[PDB]
């Protein structure tokens, strides 16, 4: 079920970094591309990630903006335990690739791509409200 | 409830969430662990729970 | 209004809150962006439309909603822009701004809070996922 | 496949006709005009 769990990762793309959570069980995704890879930045983004889906844990790796007392600090407030497969990471990385050319700015790219990757079919869109919606009704 | 991040030093990183004992002017008492400490207001980052 | 949502801008701290409500259930995203234009709008629309199905937004005769930067993320996703909870989100914001440095990161406290509360009877959070959840 | 041109601060979305060497054919309302290829982007659907 894992209705609230959720995994963040960095990638890196023409210098910039792109910042990604996947929700393990649907496979469905939200991207944000950021000035820096710092603690403040990732922590930002798990305020607005927690903000929209009932979150109870997030998987990272040991990055130093991962391990950051900002984040940490999300965490607590949120109500959000920390922990210490990306298929759906690495098709994002495809996908992008695919749409890199029909938009000027990465950021638009990327938003593209998520936007494809979600409604594709039956789709990670559909099946995250209906994981977390069936969470609730029963 | 409230967690207290914390600067003990210069500054090589926040320290984690220690509790609030207590909150003056120019100071804050905290339990980090088992270890009372004592830091200026300023090196000092107090976040209710939601 | 399964797909259905406003925009808005709410100025505060001479920065731009750029907030979505979907009608239905009375959720809300926002985000804090360096400029009111139609470019960062448009960017927002994107994000949104990536995440649910979207297919009016309602808009204000605001420069940056008339660009076409906007309209070409419209016409590109699905979406029918027309022309012809908000409040409570600023009042919020309010409340909690001095817990917080960043207006940012008030305004997402802000957000978590509003889409979490319940009437005790559910909250935004759940009725939205609801809502689209039984459509499809 | 449906293309949209947003033209030469912008104009759009503007019917794909043809597309050339240095400029692309194109029309809305009624009025069929020629713009320069690269201030006229085309963007598809979903
Ligand atoms: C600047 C800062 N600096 C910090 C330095 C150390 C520790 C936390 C921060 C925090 C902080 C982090 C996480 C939170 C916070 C909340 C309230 C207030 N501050 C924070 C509730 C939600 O989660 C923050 C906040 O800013 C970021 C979110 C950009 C990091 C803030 O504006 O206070
Ligand atoms: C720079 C630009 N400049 C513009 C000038 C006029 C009109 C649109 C843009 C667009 C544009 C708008 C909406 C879209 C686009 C897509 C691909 C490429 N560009 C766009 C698919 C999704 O919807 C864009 C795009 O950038 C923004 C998202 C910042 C506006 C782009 O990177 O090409």
């Amino acid at each position: 079920c894992s209705p609230g769990i959720w995994q963040l990762d960095c990638t890196h793309l023409e210098g910039k970094v792109i910042l990604v959570a996947v929700h393990v069980a649907s496979g469905y995704i939200e991207a944000e591309v950021i000035p820096a890879e710092t603690g403040q930045e990732t922590a930002y983004f798990l305020l607005k990630l927690a903000g929209r889906w009932p979150v109870k844990t997030v998987h990272t790796d040991n990055g130093s903006n991962f391990t950051s007392t900002t984040v940490k600090a999300a965490c607590w407030w949120a109500g959000i335990k920390q922990e210490f497969i990306e298929s759906m990471n690495k098709e994002l990385k495809k996908i992008i690739g695919q749409v890199r050319d029909q938009a000027e700015h990465l950021k638009t790219a990327v938003q593209m791509a998520v936007f494809i990757h979600n409604k594709k079919r039956y789709s990670a869109g559909e099946r995250i409200v209906d994981i977390i919606a069936t969470d609730i009704q029963t | 409830n409230f967690r207290v991040y914390y600067r003990d030093s210069r500054d090589p990183v926040w320290k984690g969430p220690a509790k609030l004992l207590w909150k003056g002017e120019g100071a804050v008492v905290i339990q980090d662990n088992s270890d009372i400490k004592v830091v200026p207001r300023r090196k000092a980052k107090i976040i209710r729970d939601y």
